[PDB]
């Protein structure tokens, strides 16, 4: 074979293909890859922050209305 | 009929380990899943498929005079139709004609 | 078997002692038959021709035996009919030694109705709790069957401490078995005994686990259509933990390389769509439904044939490879805890 | 489990190594040995009369009596570090055990023996099993080695069984003979003239005289004790077909068949042919031909001249 | 003989034979024994962690069973 | 969408030949300077219009 289909894979092709995504990703947007400093990670977990604080607040929220439940008008 | 028939003598061939050993032997005696029947499975079970639906169709008409059955119906075949149209054109091997018959 | 149908059709109208009567003789006289001819037989055309008989002689002994209870057929019929079939056809399988396929399809179907209707029998349980059990025993079935198989085909894995010793490698090694052919009189040696056993266990095996496959689907698809109701308050509890049985059975086959044994696996998990879909638009009819139902019914299968031609010529990216394993996992994981809630049991003890 | 799984995968490794080199002898025997009833077929090829005397051809005076075991050509080595018998760990240890086991011999070889080796063979069971072995020695001996290097001689009463030597050119002269007393008279006064058996060896091949003598013994004549009792001749090797006590009084040349049709003997080695084990064991398993099918094959090689 | 009957076992001895029973289990149904990966012990797995699922969930439930029971009428 | 296909991976079943025999230059034609040219090999030509 070479590669063609839905086979299995392991955790160390996992990562190696993620990591050649990223240097390529860089080379359209930049024109180098030294990568003294990856921008791109940076970028990406500062939305999944930002993601994460929404989800904290609409928990809460569900919470709090099987604390003391109200309704409204309609 | 005078014919040659050749020496069926030959060496022994004999693997100790129980796992090995299975797995050796069960793959010259079989036939594994392949491709070309995939295809031939797939264009099976559409087959199948649409006839229950027109039989569900068949079924309401019955009972209802309402277009409903003609119309859905007439989609139904044409885009069948239009397929397999398609695909005879295409078709290179016979294998690829059991596919579209 | 045509006989055996019309004396079933009087039994299931009058409740008369002539159809357990009158089968007995007649099955009867097929097993005399049979057991003339398989004591006759020498040739595989022969053998062909006794199995056939032998097959047919165990369908009137089962439904003569379930029709001998009194009274209303009922609860005690089904344990006594699939009983003796579940014994008769094991008994078969043993001494026979051939056809080990559609014996043992019979064998597990049996068995387990036998389990549902002795349920039924003792206490008063409900269809709905006892078709759910057999969806869970069947679903752990199916991670069993590559281990159950392997006792019955005869493997034996050997393990002891070197017989408290050390090794002799230029041990004195087997003498090598002689064979013949009746008319190749001449004999040739071809190997160790130890050794033949083994090509002979494989092809045996292959067969157990074939059959255990087909008595397991025909189970989940009469389980599963059964559970899901049209009417029933809830509509969609039923319904998803449909769809997620079909997803993990879908997935499972490419752990299968086998062409029949793959093909069954794929096409039980198709079925049992189908066979629902049907069910869902005959009762409660309606032309919503019923004109859903056909798109169902026609986009599914096509969306498989598009698949099955373009996925073999192209290449896929690690991290979507490693993407459709873990839908296998996220499937099984939901049954469980499902199977329960649908049958009440977390309700049951909140409420004790 | 990962190092086993690995130790597991790399022992498999070694086993296709093993199974190659295997392959390669199958081959080769076979080339040199084949089987007696393809000979027929082979009489105009020229693969016959192709076998030589002159020290470098190792199998000159060999002959294929059947099928057995044989020692592959794979030299092992021993395994370094060995652990203690109480530190083996249990799933690797008898894997290695039975590996060495079994792949330190090949089932299904054609087994042989050398004409150079032994005053005389022993052949003893029934008389089927005895003149089968012996009319397919005398068909191969015939098919590989030209006249000009082999040369034949019975001594029987049942000459009904031995007609079908008639056609065959080795059995010529510049020849069967009803008893000792009659080939006393004729043949000895030639072979008694000079030697003793002295077992020889491809390079000692290239010393001795042309003609090899093989001499069929089938009368049981107690007369026969003047050249045994001598130890023979060098240049002769005689087959007893009766089994005389004379003969049967040394278990290094006798040869046992069971009601199997399986030949034991005492075990030789394949470089060396010197018997390694005073305790017989399993041999070969006896392949034969019938008087037509003998008869069939001489006529075909009768057909040719030098 | 050796091997033979209900004689002594050591834990060693146990998991050596559970190691043969993957690998002769994969060879029935992939016809490989390589085992780059071992899916039979996920899929196994996958079930026990179902299970214990819906363990957890009954246990809840009759621990709410004491904090407010159903004979707490008038 | 530009179609960028990064190197597929060899699963672990075979070891690197070091020196396979190399891939074959591919030729190039013009209408007007009707003599043809070589420039390489078709897999890295491609990634010139592709970036």
């Amino acid at each position: 074979g070479s590669g063609y289909g839905l086979g299995l894979s392991t955790r160390t092709q996992v990562t190696g293909y993620q990591f050649l995504a990223r240097r390529t990703a860089m080379a359209l947007t930049r024109w180098r890859v030294r990568m003294e400093i990856e921008p791109g990670r940076r970028q990406t977990l500062a939305v999944v922050a930002s993601v994460s604080a929404a989800l904290v607040i609409c928990l809460g929220a569900l919470l709090w209305s099987f604390i003391s439940p109200s309704g409204q008008l309609n | 009929w005078i014919r040659f028939i050749a020496d069926t003598e030959r060496r022994s061939q004999v693997i100790e380990h129980i796992s090995t050993a299975v797995a050796s032997d069960l793959s010259k005696r079989f036939a594994r899943i392949d491709p070309i029947v995939a295809v031939q499975v797939g264009a099976s079970m559409v087959a199948t498929g649409v006839v229950l639906a027109t039989g569900v169709l068949g079924w309401w008409r019955w009972h209802h005079n309402t277009w409903l059955t003609t119309i859905y119906t007439a989609v139904i075949g044409v885009l069948v139709l239009a397929v397999a149209m398609l695909l005879l054109m295409r078709a290179k091997t016979d294998a690829d004609r059991r596919v579209a018959d | 078997v045509l006989a055996t149908g019309v004396l079933g059709w009087w039994r299931w109208h009058h409740n008369t002692w002539l159809t357990t009567i009158y089968t007995a003789v007649i099955g009867v006289l097929v097993l005399a038959v049979a057991m003339l001819l398989l004591m006759r037989a020498k040739t595989d055309a022969d053998r062909r021709v006794a199995d056939i008989m032998l097959m047919s002689a165990i369908m009137p002994v089962t439904v003569a035996a379930a029709a001998a209870p009194p009274g209303p057929v009922g609860s005690p019929q089904a344990v006594l009919g699939f009983g003796v079939l579940t014994v008769a056809a094991a008994l078969a399988l043993r001494f026979t030694g051939r056809r080990l396929g559609i014996y043992t399809t019979i064998v597990i179907i049996g068995a387990l109705t036998m389990l549902a209707a002795l349920a039924r029998m003792v206490a008063a349980t409900s269809a709905v709790t006892l078709l759910s059990s057999l969806l869970l025993i069947c679903v752990v079935a199916y991670h069993a069957a590559p281990a159950l198989s392997r006792r019955l085909a005869g493997i034996r894995l050997p393990v002891f401490p070197s017989a408290t010793s050390r090794w002799v490698f230029e041990a004195r090694p087997d003498l090598p078995t002689t064979v013949v052919v009746s008319g190749g009189s001449a004999p040739v040696l071809e190997g160790p005994s130890s050794v033949r056993d083994v090509l002979l266990q494989a092809e045996r095996a292959r067969s157990f686990l074939s059959g255990l496959l087909t008595g397991l689907g025909v189970m989940v698809v009469v389980c599963m259509t059964s559970l899901c109701d049209p009417h029933t308050g809830q509509r969609w509890l039923p319904l998803i933990l449909a769809g997620f049985t079909s997803g993990f059975l879908l997935l499972r086959g490419r752990s299968y390389v086998d062409r029949w044994q793959s093909i069954t696996l794929a096409g039980t998990a198709v079925i049992i769509a189908a066979a629902v879909c049907v069910r869902y638009a005959l009762e409660l009819s309606s032309p919503l439904a019923v004109s859903i139902v056909a798109a169902i019914l026609v986009l599914l299968p096509a969306a498989g044939m598009a698949a099955a031609a373009h996925v073999p010529h192209t290449i896929y990216s690690p991290l979507f490879r490693k993407f459709v394993e873990w839908i296998e996992y996220l499937c099984l994981m939901p049954i469980f805890p499902l199977a329960l809630w649908l049958m009440n049991v977390y309700a049951a003890i909140r409420y004790r | 489990d990962a190092m086993r799984a690995q130790f597991m995968l790399m022992l498999d490794m070694l086993r296709e190594t093993a199974q190659e080199s295997a392959d390669s002898m199958d081959a080769n025997y076979r080339w040199f040995h084949p089987a007696p009833n393809t000979l027929a077929a082979a009489v105009g090829s020229p693969r016959m009369w192709e076998r030589k005397p002159d020290g470098k051809d190792l199998n000159f005076g060999v002959v294929r009596v059947g099928v057995g075991m044989t020692r592959p050509e794979v030299t092992w080595g021993e395994p370094q570090n060995m652990p203690t018998d109480i530190e083996l760990e249990p799933v690797t240890g008898k894997a290695l055990q039975e590996f060495g086991r079994y792949q330190s011999v090949v089932y299904n070889l054609p087994k042989m023996v050398s004409l150079l080796v032994e005053p005389w063979y022993a052949l003893v069971g029934e008389r089927e099993q005895v003149l089968g072995l012996m009319r397919a020695i005398i068909c191969q001996l015939a098919f590989s080695h030209g006249p000009d290097h082999v040369q034949m001689i019975v001594v029987s009463s049942d000459l009904d069984q031995w007609d079908w030597v008639k056609w065959l050119p080795h059995f010529g002269d510049s020849m069967v003979y009803t008893s000792v007393r009659e080939f006393a008279a004729e043949q000895a006064e030639l072979f008694a003239g000079r030697g003793s058996f002295t077992p020889r060896h491809a390079s000692s091949s290239a010393q001795t005289p042309t003609p090899h003598t093989v001499i069929i013994a089938d009368v049981d004549d107690p007369q026969w004790e003047y050249v045994i009792s001598a130890e023979g001749v060098d240049g002769v090797t005689f087959f007893d077909l009766t089994g005389s006590s004379m003969w049967t009084d040394i278990p290094e040349r006798k040869l046992q068949f069971d009601k199997t049709g399986v030949i034991e003997a005492l075990p030789r080695d394949r470089d060396t042919w010197m018997v390694i084990d005073d305790k017989a064991w399993f041999f070969a398993l006896t392949d034969q031909v019938s008087i037509a099918e003998a008869e069939e094959f001489a006529q075909k090689l009768a057909q040719w001249r030098l």
